[PDB]
């Protein structure tokens, strides 16, 4: 149990729960950029996905990206041409806090197709960690499922990459998402993907846990709910397309339920 | 952060670390006594270190009396300064001009509960410290020790994640590493800890091996050989090799023949082979050899 830390794991819940707050992104914060747009943000997360695909990076590292992201956007000002410059940076700033083998920036170059320099990038990576002040150590969607995954009775794989998928799918679109907590987003995420493969329900030792109720997270479950059914149809598929590897049992192959009777 | 290098006076080096030098410094308004770690970015071609990217992060986020205090991150176009608080000596350096005294039993306690009380804060939040070893542990004149050095310290997540194989120096390092486990936890902490344990009780390290084999050689020789009976899984894990010689275990009033009962029971909790049992810094905490502890000023 010991690579469950069990004389931690509340400590630690507990102490997500606090950092989630103090690194939540601005909830309206597309309103006041002039130039650039929630779609633009979902281009650029659902290109950030393929890199990560691409170099074989973490999940927690995407996660962690769009972290930086939405906190630089929510009090930095960026024209649509920089967009993805910000995106590289913070891309890089993940892999290197989170990797064991983070790619060199010259591929993070070369993945812009030479439309930034090395020196852009490298510029972008101080601009973003002085904006952040070093804040990197959020809290993502990811830390809290891996906690709820625990939970499971007993536990089950295509639950887990379900769980992963939904959740990465709520990385694409500011709204609604931006409005929602990691820890909610995951525990919305853990109920549906429980809910489409075995039937069951958010348990009574995740209510325990975290305090939240099939009622406190029905808000959340309602817009994930539908982005789940609508999304064959959205514009951004890289998600979709990963989550039909093995590796991550093919989950988006599944149907979605039709009704949640919640 | 709110600092500037001007307000800053050089007063000697103290060190050097993976960034380069660090130098003992003060500052001029306050007259607080600083140490600098300079992060020298214009000989980075990969930008910021991630060294240097986990240290900061995970440091402003670790408030605690026993870890270190980075005051500021003083940001440069070339340069990045560390200002962290002054501690006068590292464990190691006390230990040597402590030779042939010996340290006091109770300073031996107070120091170790320090190290725990620190090491179990840095895992209530999600910190591995990863090179726990008296180099790493400062003291100051009125009494505290404080986990140092977090270079090679990472975020965890619960259950954790394969990381980085080949982490904590060779002579602190845990069995579940050197036989290539795919996971291990904040465990080798404790193991670690243990070692220091028995290192300021003797002055010498506990396992001072020349390689990877030898340190598990002298890790075997001295708390015998496992097997499924102590440490489920151990014949099965990536680097154990069945001609591995078979060590019987040695009683642990041999290990460390000066230490006392409740300290031989805290001692042998600590360097449980499976990382399972092996005792949490939290649990650690109420173990009947720190009932009489102090916190007394060293002794030098
Ligand atoms: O022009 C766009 O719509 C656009 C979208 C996403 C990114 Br990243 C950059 C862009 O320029
Ligand atoms: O111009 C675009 O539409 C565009 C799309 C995706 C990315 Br990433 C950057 C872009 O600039
Ligand atoms: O980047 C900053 O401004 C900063 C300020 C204070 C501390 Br402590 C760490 C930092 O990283
Ligand atoms: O005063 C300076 O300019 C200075 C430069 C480097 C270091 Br490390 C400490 C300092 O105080
Ligand atoms: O590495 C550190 O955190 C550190 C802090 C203070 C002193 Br004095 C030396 C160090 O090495
Ligand atoms: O790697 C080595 O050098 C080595 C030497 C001896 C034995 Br037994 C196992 C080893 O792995």
């Amino acid at each position: 149990g010991v690579n469950e830390v069990p004389d931690y794991h509340e400590d630690i819940h507990t102490y997500l729960r606090e950092m989630e707050v103090k690194c939540k992104p601005k909830v309206g914060y597309m309103k006041k950029q002039p130039d650039i747009t929630n779609s633009m943000r979902a281009i650029l997360v659902d290109w950030l996905v393929e890199v990560g695909e691409e170099y074989k990076l973490q999940n927690e590292t995407l996660h962690l990206a769009v972290n930086y992201i939405d906190r630089f956007l929510s009090s930095m000002s960026v024209l649509r041409g920089k967009l993805q410059l910000v995106g590289t940076a913070a891309m890089l700033l993940a892999s290197k806090f989170e990797e064991i083998y983070p790619p060199e920036v010259a591929e993070f170059v070369y993945i812009t197709d030479d439309t930034y320099t090395k020196k852009q990038v490298l510029r972008m990576e101080h601009l973003v960690l002085k904006v952040l002040a070093f804040d990197l150590a959020a809290p993502t969607i990811n830390q809290f499922l891996t906690q709820y995954f625990l939970h499971q009775q007993p536990a089950n794989c295509k639950v887990e990459s379900l769980a992963m998928f939904l959740g990465e799918l709520s990385l694409i679109d500011a709204d609604p998402y931006l409005k929602y907590l990691p820890s909610v987003i995951a525990a919305a995420a853990f109920h549906l993907a429980l809910y489409t493969v075995t039937g069951q329900s958010w348990p009574e030792s995740l209510v325990q846990k975290t305090g939240y109720t099939l009622e406190t997270l029905k808000p959340c479950l309602l817009d994930l709910h539908q982005t789940y059914l609508r999304a064959p149809q959205h514009a951004q598929q890289s998600i979709r397309e990963k989550y039909k590897n093995s590796k991550y049992h093919g989950v988006s192959l599944l149907n979605p339920p039709e009704t949640l009777n919640v | 952060g709110p600092g500037s290098m001007e307000n800053f006076q050089k007063v000697e080096k103290i060190g050097e670390g993976t960034y380069g030098v660090v130098y003992k410094a003060r500052n001029k308004l306050t007259g607080e006594v600083v140490a600098l770690k300079k992060i020298r970015l214009d000989t980075e071609t990969e930008g910021v270190p991630s060294t240097a990217i986990r240290e900061i992060s995970l440091l402003k986020e670790l408030n605690h009396p026993n870890i270190v205090k980075l005051l500021d991150v003083i940001h440069t176009e070339n340069k990045l300064y560390l200002v962290f608080e002054f501690l006068h000596q590292d464990l190691k350096k006390f230990m040597d001009a402590s030779a042939l005294t010996g340290i006091p039993l109770p300073l031996i306690k107070s120091y170790l509960f320090q190290l725990l009380q620190g090491l179990a804060f840095c895992h209530s939040h999600r910190v591995l410290h990863r090179d726990l070893k008296p180099q790493n542990l400062l003291i100051n004149t009125e009494g505290a020790i404080k986990l140092a050095d977090f270079g090679l310290a990472r975020a965890f997540g619960v259950p954790v994640r394969t990381y980085t194989h080949e982490v904590v120096t060779l002579w602190y390092r845990a069995p579940e590493i050197l036989l290539g486990c795919k996971y291990y936890s904040t465990a080798v902490d404790i193991w670690s800890l243990g070692c220091i344990f028995a290192e300021m009780v003797t002055r010498r390290a506990l396992f001072p091996g020349d390689s990877e084999i030898d340190q598990l050689f002298r890790i075997f020789r001295t708390l015998g050989t496992p097997d499924e009976v102590v440490w489920p899984g151990v014949t099965s894990m990536p680097d154990y090799k069945p001609s591995f010689p078979k060590w019987a275990r040695q009683d642990f009033s041999k290990v460390v023949p000066p230490l006392d009962e409740d300290g031989r029971s805290l001692l042998s909790q600590m360097l449980h082979y499976d990382p399972n049992k092996r005792i949490s810094a939290k649990a650690a905490l109420a173990h009947p050899f720190f009932q009489d502890v102090t916190k007394p000023v060293p002794h030098l």
